[PDB]
């Protein structure tokens, strides 16, 4: 009745639905294999009359290796085979490799199992697009899925939890290109787009969960909890129920004005748990820590503009009332003098799920901050110089043009990424 | 950013300066 | 699924090929009889990158051994992994081209190259999807630089968008082999700038000198030569044929490398390449296997790092690893040798991740580094070709197999061209 | 009481008989020796004293080896030995040979032999002719047995399942001629003719089955379900009972418009199979979608007329009248002005039967979607230059010439063919 | 000293364009 679609296009993306829909089949006692030993599972499941539970999802991959890692894997028998879609040729990091000339064929094909699977939704809440800004694959593909859908289904909410490059660390070259491409390209199609960073993850990692190597599958996990956090309203009964729908009325101010930064709370391991109280108030302080934020993006930098709270767990309205108000009485969060309320708290019945073979420990009570907050423009500025500093000399621009681009395009979507700097400027000033 | 910006904005008048030469 | 076609051209390509294959067929548990004895389900998951199935359990190369004296090959095929070529891909004339880049390319190549071709497109049509060619071959001889930069031509008109992937063995700075070496590199240059989209410089003097300093053998044949080379061979497709963290293929590679078309040509690196002696001293980590790939000593170019500055550089680590490991230590590099780095390109590093590590190995990790150094081996090659070309000496030889005087003042303008821009590059200022 | 006379025509016929009868006897239950261990065989069969039951078909061929194969099978105990009958030289895909010269002692033995079947029917539903237009045996002699089935039987409705030759992919080389030739005659005889492409039956087997190399066998087989799909009402009682004369009623507008596509839903394999519910919706969609259609020729290019409906299984009305409200509402699909209802739909409480050692899965439900649509007018385009281009060097028209044949019979056909062209333009136009 | 001269080019590309209208 609440069905959400979740695409995962991309490395990046393939990767994070691996430990999502691991996430997701241990909340709901799913196993691997597909059926389990009521109709919460109709978020993310709809289930055949043999009983066997298939995922509403789409794996959708210019590259056939990490796609043939999940057909390999243990949930071979959960995916549907013809939902799994396989590339021949990668993108190679070229966003017009994956929008102009490879990515039409497998795009077109994935709008076509995209219909066939909301064809099978009774109600739609929206999609779950998860994707790698900075990767041809996640950046031209994705963004062209994005395009057909904003053509096609119209109104339908689509949520895109977008990785992009973190500020100095960074695995690619041409990264700040296809960022500033796939930006231009979400800037106007995706209704919520939620920043991740690499980086902060990894610190996160780090200072919190005491890992001094961590990897991509500790990202995914975290990033698998953040996105069941943000869900778990839709899927668990609880007091002051948020919905998918109420994410952009309670949060997004302008339609520009759709990027978001995630933290979750608490980030604690299985050795130093239950040696802390983890009060309700204790957990919002730590989401609204500048430190557990999953982007490289100091929020004292600038102002917030709406903060929503998922609490899931034992915890009480009272409880949440109190904590946000300790929050506006705190002097370090500075909010915007138009939004005086800019707090939607919304509290679920069902503690976070643990993860065996994880880091996370077991904890009553947990936090997904999800805020829209003036500072994501600082992102935006260290891409847009990022990005400039190669195109002064068109470096890798031949690569692009050769798959049908032009310096146009390049111009077209810089001007746009500066006019959301000015965007975010106007907004964050009174 | 200021320098890169007025690139674009340049090679925009380039552009239509080869338009009207046209 | 993305296939390879591997070419080896002159005696040292087939030797390089020959030494490939063995190392290819040993990763893939591939014995000389074709049969795969590896029990392990990833050699075989991507096996039809190099090899085709046979009608029983024998897989085939994917290679093509070309030259124009029967002998090389012959010993090729009297080498221990000489039977698991197909014969048809042996394609062969009789009289090997006597170290004349004019003869391997248009006098006796042009009866050769009809049939190479044919090999050629036999293979190519064969593949389900075509990553591209890679072509083995040593700069500085007769049939292997002429009918290499012949092929590269036909098979870049042929498959103008597949990739092209070169694997040049340059003549060594200080001892030259033969004496028209200068010519053979300086005509083969000039196709390969305007030819090959990948384009990566081996020398054999950098090869002995990893050998001796690092490995500290003691009586080096060339068999180790081809064995570091063939171990680089490797290292850069291992992403195309095993499952990879962050997977990066030949395109990606030349994507993140290649800033603007004719900047192509790279130096290549592998490690661990570790001291018999000192192999249980070692230990086998992440900054220990970056503090070797950046070591000047350990590039295979004989152009050294430090007089340059790098342009781009990827990084194919191979086993169970830490992308934050990985990622930290390549911005710590960036960090440190900041000079040395291009300031007009943010990330100088595309790292990619391979969960498989070669056998025996825990960790490995290949190099490929475009800089501005290369120009100095450039630089080297026009010395020695203008000083001989003022006096045309053995000039006549090329002259005679109807070539024109003014091809190679062509070549050496346009390899005086690349050596300019990597100057201009180099010394670049961003804004 | 519903007595259907099955004729197979040429290699084609006989080989898609095959498999049809392998089906008609798992359905009923007859063992291929010919007896089984009520009255729905009645249509297909007809019961000896002995308890035998042999089937109402003629296998009519010029060439003995496709008859001998059958002769020598598994099925040479059920069959008539007679009604096999068997020709000395072949057609040589020659349509004058077909037609004029060896066709006509074996036309005169057909009509002996299916007047001797048609006096053992009570009632007479039709016939069914299986042919291959773009073959001398298929389209001269089957020309002339259904002109003289015309002539004799009258009104007899005679539904012709026809192979055209694929757009691109072909095994002939006079192929459009003979095909030409064959349309002309049968444009005026047939009731009702469906269209049928192998190269549109081999996408279905290598995109729904997965069949990387299918062959005639599958392909006859989805011929057979099919044909049984659309027989299944006068076999098995069900709601909505649909009948031979109401096909006509219900799907052809006007004499001349009686070509129509054909599409099987579901097929998928065994392996594919329970990953999805099947429901009614979703297998309308499917019959509805031109990939599934078996003729090449896109029904977006066109406009639907009308579009009858054969459901198998578990299927309620409710349902399929829901999954037609939605196709009707559905901007894609597009009917012609002058046809309001343009739906014809009929259901029956016998699932499909699955022939052990095929491809396709045990199916609760089925969906046979034969639509008469103006875009089939693209095919006889595709044929209509494909035959002129040769017939302006009068490529192989000697062949023709020398078994009494002239040019002003290929002249005739092909003014024939572009009247048709401009009847479907004409219908298709407001 | 860049962002001056390119600058200065903007001027001259507008004073162009105005002077062709
Ligand atoms: N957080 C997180 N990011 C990842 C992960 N895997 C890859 N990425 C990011 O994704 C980016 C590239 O993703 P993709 O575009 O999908 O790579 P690909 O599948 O080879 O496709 P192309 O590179 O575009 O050809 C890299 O820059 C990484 O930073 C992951 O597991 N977790
Ligand atoms: N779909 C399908 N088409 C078939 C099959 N067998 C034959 N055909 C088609 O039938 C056509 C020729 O049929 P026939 O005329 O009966 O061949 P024949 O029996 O040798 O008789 P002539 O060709 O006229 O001499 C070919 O063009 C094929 O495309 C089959 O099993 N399935
Ligand atoms: N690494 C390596 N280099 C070789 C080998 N054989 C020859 N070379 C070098 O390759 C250079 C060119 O020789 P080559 O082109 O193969 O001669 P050709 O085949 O007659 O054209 C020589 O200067 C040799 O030093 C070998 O087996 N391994």
């Amino acid at each position: 009745m609440r069905e959400v679609i979740s695409i995962h296009i991309g490395q990046a993306g393939i990767q994070v639905g691996n430990a999502c829909w691991e996430l997701y089949c241990l909340e709901h006692g799913i196993q691997p294999d597909g059926q389990m030993p009521d109709d919460a599972f109709n978020t993310f499941f709809s289930e055949t009359g043999a009983g066997k539970h298939v995922p509403r999802c789409i794996f959708l991959d210019l590259e056939p290796t990490v796609v043939d890692e999940v057909r390999t894997g243990t949930y071979r028998q959960l995916f549907h085979p013809e939902q799994l879609i396989s590339g021949k040729e990668d993108a190679a990091n070229n966003f017009a490799r994956g929008h102009y000339t490879i990515g039409k064929e497998i795009v077109d094909l994935a709008l076509d199992r995209i219909r066939k699977l909301a064809d099978n939704c009774t109600g739609l809440q929206g999609f779950l697009v998860f994707n790698a800004v900075g990767g041809g694959t996640g950046s031209g593909l994705g963004s062209l899925l994005l395009e057909r859908l904003s053509v096609d289904y119209g109104k339908k909410s689509k949520l895109g939890f977008t990785v992009y490059p973190s500020p100095q660390v960074s695995t690619a070259v041409v990264e700040p290109y296809n960022s500033v491409l796939s930006t231009h390209s979400l800037l106007e199609h995706t209704d919520v787009a939620v920043m991740l960073d690499n980086e902060a993850i990894y610190d996160i990692c780090r200072r919190s969960l005491d890992i001094e190597r961590p990897t991509y599958t500790n990202l995914n996990r975290l990033i698998a909890q953040v996105i069941s956090s943000l869900t778990a309203s839709l899927r668990f009964d609880g007091a002051l129920n948020v919905d998918i729908t109420e994410f952009q009325t309670n949060l997004v101010p302008y339609p520009r004005i759709h990027f978001m930064l995630s933290s979750y709370a608490p980030i604690i391991s299985a050795e130093k748990a239950y040696h802390e109280q983890l009060s309700v108030a204790e957990i919002t302080n730590a989401a609204f820590e500048p430190a557990s934020m999953m982007v490289k993006c100091d929020p004292r930098h600038g102002k917030y503009m709406a903060c929503c709270l998922m609490y899931r767990g034992d915890v009480v309205p009272k409880d949440v009332n109190a904590s946000v108000a300790t929050i506006k009485t705190k002097r370090t969060i500075q909010f915007v003098d138009w939004c005086p309320t800019g707090f939607k708290c919304g509290i679920n019945y069902q503690p976070p799920t643990v993860v065996p073979g994880g880091d996370l420990a077991k904890v009553q009570r947990a936090v997904c901050m999800i805020s829209n907050s003036t500072a994501i423009g600082e992102i935006f500025s260290r891409l847009d110089h990022k990005f400039d500093l190669m195109y002064a000399k068109r470096a890798f621009v031949h690569w692009y043009v050769g798959e049908g681009m032009e310096e146009g395009e390049f111009s077209e979507a810089r001007e746009d990424l500066a006019a959301l700097e000015k965007d975010f400027e106007e907004v964050g000033a009174e | 950013k200021e320098k890169m910006m007025m690139s674009l904005e340049r090679d925009k008048l380039a552009a239509r300066v080869d338009a009207l030469e046209q | 699924m993305r296939e390879i076609v591997h070419i080896q051209g002159g005696q040292c390509g087939n030797q390089i090929g020959a030494k490939f294959w063995e190392v290819v067929s040993d990763e893939h548990g591939i014995d000389p009889t074709g049969t795969y004895h590896g029990d392990s389900d990833l050699q075989l998951e991507r096996i039809n990158v190099y090899f085709n199935e046979a009608t029983g359990g024998r897989y085939v190369p994917r290679a093509i051994l070309m030259d124009l004296e029967p002998g090389t090959m012959d010993s090729v095929r009297s080498g221990p992994y000489g039977q698991i070529f197909r014969p048809d891909n042996f394609v062969f004339g009789q009289t090997g081209a006597g170290n004349n880049w004019a003869k391997g390319h248009y006098t006796e190549g042009a009866e050769l190259i009809d049939s190479v071709l044919d090999v050629v497109r036999k293979e190519a049509e064969s593949c389900d999807c075509l990553q591209g060619f890679q072509v083995c071959h040593s700069l500085g001889g007769g049939t292997g630089s002429g009918m290499g930069t012949l092929l590269i031509s036909k098979i870049r008109e042929e498959y103008p968008d597949r990739m092209m992937l070169t694997f040049s063995v340059v003549p060594s700075p200080k001892v030259s082999d033969t004496v028209v070496e200068p010519y053979n590199a300086t005509l083969s240059v000039h196709q390969l700038v305007e030819n090959a989209d990948e384009c990566m410089v081996l020398d054999n003097e950098a090869l002995y000198d990893i050998c001796f300093r690092t490995l500290k053998l003691t009586t080096p044949t060339f068999g180790d030569l081809n064995h570091l080379i063939s171990a680089v061979m490797s290292g850069i497709t291992c992403c195309l044929r095993f499952p990879g963290q962050l997977n990066a293929d030949l395109r990606k590679l030349a994507v993140n490398l290649i800033p603007f078309p004719r900047l192509h040509f790279f130096m290549v690196g592998f490690t661990p390449l570790t001291s018999r002696g000192s192999q249980q001293y070692r230990a086998l980590t992440v900054p220990e296997l970056t503090q070797q790939m950046w070591d000047a000593k350990n590039m295979m170019c004989a152009a050294d790092p430090r007089h340059g500055r790098y342009l781009t550089a990827s990084a194919l680590f191979r086993g169970r690893m830490s992308t934050k490991e990985v990622d930290e230590q390549m911005l710590n590099v960036q960090n440190k040798n900041s000079s040395y780095f291009v300031e007009w390109i943010p990330n100088n590093v595309k790292s990619s991740v391979c969960d498989i590590p070669p056998k025996g190995l825990k960790m490995s990790a290949t190099f490929i580094g475009n800089s501005t150094a290369i120009q100095e081996m450039f630089k080297r090659v026009s010395e020695q070709f203008t000083a001989m070309f003022r006096r045309k000496a053995f000039l006549h030889w090329y002259t005679g197999e109807g070539m024109d005087e003014m091809e190679f003042t062509e070549a050496e303008s346009n390899m005086n061209d690349l050596v300019s821009e990597y100057q201009q590059y180099q010394d670049a200022s961003a804004e």
